[PDB]
């Protein structure tokens, strides 16, 4: 089971990297868990962009 | 479509501002309530005449 | 109309006979706003959009069927509000495709 | 006994305020009313008893 | 009463095919409001918020 | 999309009023205190109906 | 100038089967000459006509 989830992650992780992402592996894991738990794809995409932007203004 | 956005937005602000003020004018004190506080002070003075 | 919209709220939620007051208050607000619908009256124009929608979910047999039903509908009663009902249904259509997510955990966020 | 008790409450008419059989009441008039600061003092007429 | 019932029955035929997914009773209310003048766009919007609100509640 | 936009505009304003409405009830006046002025009044009338 | 224009505009409205009053068009010339966006001018009046309908 442990092996299977790793491979599921592993493939998605490869795709995220090709497309270029700023998310790490930990965050990416969280997103999937949200996907499974419902949550239309546009709301998730938006909350991310606003949070990414606010972090740059702060730092 | 943009016309709809232009007309409607103004309407929503006007309606919403109407409600809040109407809530504020009622809650700040009705005259009726104040008069009982005045009565209670007059009552307190007569009570102090029984002692 | 107050009664009709309140009964509308109670019926859909399947319960709450004075607990749907909050939802009601919203509905009274939306209806009290105004719209300009793209395509206003005229029976031909709405029938044409409904047929395209039928083809798109791959329900051809239904598109052909509906058209007889439309002529029938007319014959049974004639309104000036006919179009508003047909456009109402149109917008309120549902796609068969995909799961409509969970609501059994989507409630919590 | 009715006449004696009635007199006694008012202390031979030396009270107008409250009925008491205590002999420890302080005889004092009240402070000026709040309805007597908006128009000045006004004598109460004992109407409709 | 005869005329009214016969448009509704034809009306319920369309609703089940077109995939409205509303109930009989509720549709009669939608139609009465139209005949008395309502905007269609507003009316679908209200239906939608009420619909989503019911599903979430039950679970 | 334009229709989805409208659902969000109107619904947000409705939320705002509910939040504002309660906050305004609590701190603009105390219902608790006013009930207590009326009570004291009543206690004092009853005191005077016992002489 | 305002009146002369109002009569020609009144002719046009009648063709479109769109009712506007004599007065509305004359006020419109006043707003234009002060500067008004075309969208705005139309939008205030469109709503004002619907308000009049609901009101009575």
């Amino acid at each position: 089971n442990m092996s299977a989830v790793r491979e599921t992650m592993d493939v998605l992780l490869e795709i995220s990297r090709l497309l270029n992402t700023g998310l790490d592996m930990e965050t990416l894991s969280i997103c999937v868990r949200l996907c499974e738990q419902g949550i239309n794809p546009e709301a998730l995409s938006s909350v991310i962009k606003e949070l990414r932007r606010a972090s740059d203004t702060l730092k | 479509d943009i016309v709809n956005l232009q007309v409607e937005m103004i309407k929503q602000f006007h309606i919403q501002s109407s409600e809040i003020q109407m809530l504020l004018e009622r809650y700040s004190l009705n005259e009726s309530l104040v008069s009982e506080i005045e009565k209670l002070r007059e009552e307190n003075k007569r009570l102090r005449a029984n002692f | 109309p107050n009664v009709l919209l309140q009964n509308l709220c109670c019926r859909i939620l399947g319960k709450g006979e004075a607990d749907v007051a909050q939802q009601f208050q919203y509905a009274v607000r939306v209806i009290g706003s105004n719209f300009a619908p793209t395509v206003e009256r005229d029976e031909f124009l709405v029938t044409e959009k409904i047929k395209k929608e039928f083809v798109r979910q791959r329900r051809e047999a239904d598109g052909a069927l509906f058209s007889e039903l439309h002529r029938k509908l007319q014959s049974q009663g004639v309104l000036k509000n006919r179009w508003s009902i047909l456009y109402l249904l149109l917008s309120l259509s549902e796609d068969p495709r995909k799961q409509p997510n969970k609501t059994s955990s989507f409630a919590a966020l | 006994d009715k006449f004696e008790k009635e007199t006694r409450g008012s202390l031979f008419g030396a009270l107008v305020h409250s009925r008491t059989n205590d002999m420890d009441i302080k005889l004092d008039m009240p402070p000026v009313p709040e309805n007597a600061d908006l128009s000045g003092l006004a004598i109460k007429v004992p109407q409709s008893i």
